[PDB]
């Protein structure tokens, strides 16, 4: 046989404040040990926890994660999921007797955790461009995160996807999508409206 | 730091018997550290093809090596061991005897 | 019956003249089965008896790129081991490991090694049962923190309980008509007239393995101590090993003597005596 | 202790000879590189357990790697093809202890059949809507970097001088303008709130500057327009009390 | 056959 690691659910999308739970399994339990990263997009790999085939668990903050080396499967857990635990998440594992060395990726969960918008205020705003004027942005902001902004259906419209911000010192955090535009007959009433 | 003078013993593989061609051996072991000059002598002279075994060590860390090459052995040729090592002050010689 | 395995390393500094030196064995019970040095132009952990070369190729990767593993780690230890004595950078120094595993008669297992030395003395090692180390002084001490912090001791008994065991049994196997051999010894006794009132009698065991054999005399059935002589064993150089007993005796009173072989190949131990 | 590789960006001409470097300090036996497309798994290029000894992984072809020393781990391109745009990760580790694996930064490596095609971004800041600021009492300003070929950018906000995180999400992954072209410039944009109150300050001072890595200072460049080389395009604006 | 994974001192 050959390692191979296998990650489910594939994707995952939550609201924040839950408990999560991100399974990692593997066929060849000869592991010398298993280690869980995280990766943002156009962004490198940050090492969250490291567990030696000798040892069962392993915690930092809120994540904490357990090796069942003889089931040939270890379970990441994140408490009180927070917006900057979104990353796509990744677990491999290193070979016992083999004498490759060679890692073993699994192809990773894509993670996504929604803040609560408590006081919902979607609305669509225009801005004018700083330097010269009649240059133009279209800013759709407040919304829920159980809103889902379509993307551009004209090929001079452009509609960017959701982003949240977090105003830290005023302990609040927004939704966002902007959308520009050369044509002549734009305006940012028409601009999203998902149809 | 920790050295050990090597104990020697010059024989052939098989028992002596002169006029057939047989193996010339010096086994060094007891000594510390490895870098060690062993050569095998003929009347004096040096032999040219020598080859050793792999380095290898006994339970209290000392060293052991195996040197040995094709011989005919007469009775009137003289062969001997020569040893050098950092421990000795003086090359060592050790010679051949058939019953030993 | 009764059998091992152990594999023996040896790493040297040589200061100014490049990277250290690195050598590496592996023993089945007095047999010497497998070869690597860093010097060699093959750069390949190579065969050194006949049974291991029905090993694939998967094998001899695995072996070869393990023992290099293996040399760089020694050479950052040498480093290492220099500062934690505070010893001079152009000094040559010498590091050695040994590790291995014990089988009985019936191939179960018996006991397991791994000991560490530094310039031929006694660094750090597992204890006899396994479960704890042994640390020389205060610098073992600073690594015996390392080893627990890494939990090796662990790592090392799954190993030597495991994995060592179960190749040994497949060594043996499929090296059976060599290595389960016992060539018993060929055995014969020598006299020499020293002088006027002195004679010599030497006892042979000539192509013998394995190298374990017991070489005493006895004088009127009592163990004879006095005037003798025994030779630490030596190996022949064809897989086999020699080894000799000898007594000076009062001239005219040799049959009084005699000498007793025991080895494993010896149904019977013999029992030799001065016959002209 | 740490890994360092370098360069973190590069162009290439089709052809050209590279090497990538790939330091580290803590002595692990084992150094390696990766690399990784858009989205998708990260694949072995080449690795090495010490100095005096290589090996090669998923991906070999293309690629050369030394390792004269314990220390380093060069990779190599022979002749840079179009295929080989992707993300160059170097990782190494020790070969005992907790074997855990340590990531560099990355080197992302772009090559390119023509390099007129390279171009730098243009930047420009639109303010917040006085709509918004009446209804909410809060301020969001926009950043927009548009025209820029590869995408070879880093975004941020300085408020008065000093650089800002909180209140700011930028687009995770930029636009092509001309989805069915290849070589095809980008389009990226981020935003900065803060309060009703800040916004209407003049004394602040909001800048949002975009690095760009472009050509590098040998390539050759003989075009009408300025030569498009590693630069920082920014854009700003200022509180305002109308 | 070898012991793969070894700590240093």
């Amino acid at each position: 046989m050959k390692q191979e690691v296998t990650q489910i659910p594939a994707a995952l999308s939550v609201p924040e404040g839950e408990n999560l739970v991100l399974n990692c399994s593997f066929t060849d339990s000869a592991i010398y040990n298993l280690q869980w990263f995280r990766q943002d997009p156009g962004k490198g790999l940050t090492s969250l926890l490291l567990i030696q085939s000798s040892q069962r668990e392993q915690t930092s903050g809120r994540l904490n994660a357990s090796l069942d080396k003889s089931s040939g499967s270890s379970t990441l857990y994140i408490a009180a999921s927070q917006p900057g635990d979104s990353a796509t998440y990744l677990c491999a594992v290193r070979p016992l007797l083999d004498g490759t060395y060679i890692p073993t990726f699994g192809r990773g969960t894509s993670l996504i955790v929604h803040p609560y918008i408590q006081n919902p205020d979607p609305a669509v705003y225009q801005l004018r461009d700083s330097k010269s004027s009649d240059k133009s942005v279209c800013l759709f902001t407040d919304f829920d995160s159980q809103t889902n902004v379509s993307q551009s259906k004209d090929s001079d419209v452009y509609i960017t996807d959701k982003c949240v911000l977090d105003m830290r010192s005023m302990d609040f955090k927004s939704n966002s999508a902007v959308a520009w535009s050369n044509k002549s007959d734009f305006a940012c009433a028409n601009a999203f409206n998902n149809s | 730091m920790i050295q050990r003078t090597p104990k020697i013993q010059v024989y052939s593989r098989h028992p002596a018997e002169n006029g057939k061609s047989n193996f010339l051996n010096c086994y060094v072991s007891g000594f510390h550290p490895s870098d060690i000059e062993v050569d095998l002598l003929k009347n004096g002279e040096r032999i040219e093809k020598v080859e050793h075994s792999d380095l290898s060590f006994s339970k209290d860390w000392s060293f052991y090596l195996l040197y040995y090459t094709e011989f005919t052995p007469t009775e009137k040729d003289e062969y001997a061991c020569r040893v050098n090592h950092v421990t000795l002050s003086q090359p060592c010689i050790v010679k051949w005897d058939r019953d030993m | 019956g009764s059998h091992s395995m152990r594999y023996f390393f040896t790493s040297v500094s040589r200061p100014g003249r490049g990277e250290p030196r690195f050598i590496a064995v592996g023993y089945v019970d007095d047999t010497q089965f497998v070869r690597f040095d860093s010097d060699a132009a093959s750069q390949r952990m190579e065969p050194r008896a006949p049974w291991i070369e029905q090993e694939g190729p998967e094998y001899w990767d695995g072996e070869t790129r393990k023992v290099k593993a293996h040399s760089q780690t020694h050479r950052v230890d040498l480093g290492t081991l220099r500062g934690y004595y505070n010893q001079s950078e152009a000094g040559s120094h010498t590091v050695q490991r040994m590790y291995g595993c014990d089988v009985g008669s019936d191939w179960r297992f018996l006991r397991g090694y791994h000991q560490y030395a530094y310039d031929g003395k006694d660094y750090i090692a597992l204890k006899e049962d396994l479960r704890s180390w042994t640390a020389a002084d205060m610098a073992a001490q600073t690594t015996k923190h390392k080893w627990e912090a890494a939990h090796v001791a662990e790592q090392l008994r799954a190993y030597l309980e495991g994995t060592c065991v179960e190749w040994l049994r497949r060594y043996l196997e499929n090296g059976k008509e060599t290595l389960q051999r016992t060539d018993a010894p060929k055995t014969h006794m020598t006299h020499h007239a020293v002088s006027d009132h002195e004679a010599t009698l030497r006892c042979w065991a000539l192509s013998f393995y394995p190298a374990e054999i017991t070489l005493t005399w006895q004088r009127d059935g009592e163990d004879q101590t006095q005037d003798t002589e025994l030779v630490e064993t030596r190996p022949a150089g064809d897989g086999t090993f020699q080894k000799w007993a000898a007594v000076v005796v009062p001239s005219g009173q040799e049959q009084r003597y005699t000498c007793h072989v025991q080895h494993e190949g010896l149904p019977k131990p013999l029992t030799l005596r001065w016959e002209p | 202790m740490g890994v360092t590789q370098t360069p973190k960006f590069q162009v290439l001409k089709t052809g050209q000879s590279m090497t990538l470097q790939c330091a580290q300090d803590m002595n692990h036996e084992y150094m390696s590189w990766y690399r990784q497309d858009p989205g998708m798994g990260l694949r072995l290029i080449h690795y090495s357990v010490g100095a005096g000894t290589t090996d090669q992984g998923e991906v070999p072809n293309g690629y050369n790697v030394s390792r004269s020393t314990i220390e380093d781990f060069p990779l190599r391109l022979l002749s840079a093809a179009p295929s080989q745009t992707s993300v160059y990760f170097c990782a190494s580790s020790y070969l005992g202890n907790t074997g855990e694996l340590f990531f560099g930064e990355g080197s992302r490596l772009t090559v390119l059949e023509d390099l007129k095609n390279v171009f730098p971004p243009e930047v420009a800041v639109f303010e917040p809507s006085e709509a918004e600021i009446s209804h909410t009492q809060k301020a969001t300003l926009v950043c927009l970097a548009t025209g820029f070929y590869p995408d070879h950018v880093e975004l941020s906000w300085w408020v008065n001088g000093k650089e800002v995180h909180s209140g700011v999400c930028t687009d995770p992954q930029p636009l092509k303008e001309q989805p069915a072209l290849n070589d095809s410039r980008y389009a990226l944009s981020s935003r900065l709130r803060v309060s009703a109150t800040f916004w209407q300050d003049p004394r602040n001072h909001f800048r949002c500057q975009v690095q760009f890595y472009g050509l590098s200072e040998n390539d050759e460049w003989t075009q009408d327009r300025a030569k498009p080389v590693t630069q920082i395009v920014s854009a700003e604006a200022w509180g305002r009390a109308d | 056959s070898l012991l793969m994974w070894i700590t240093q001192c």
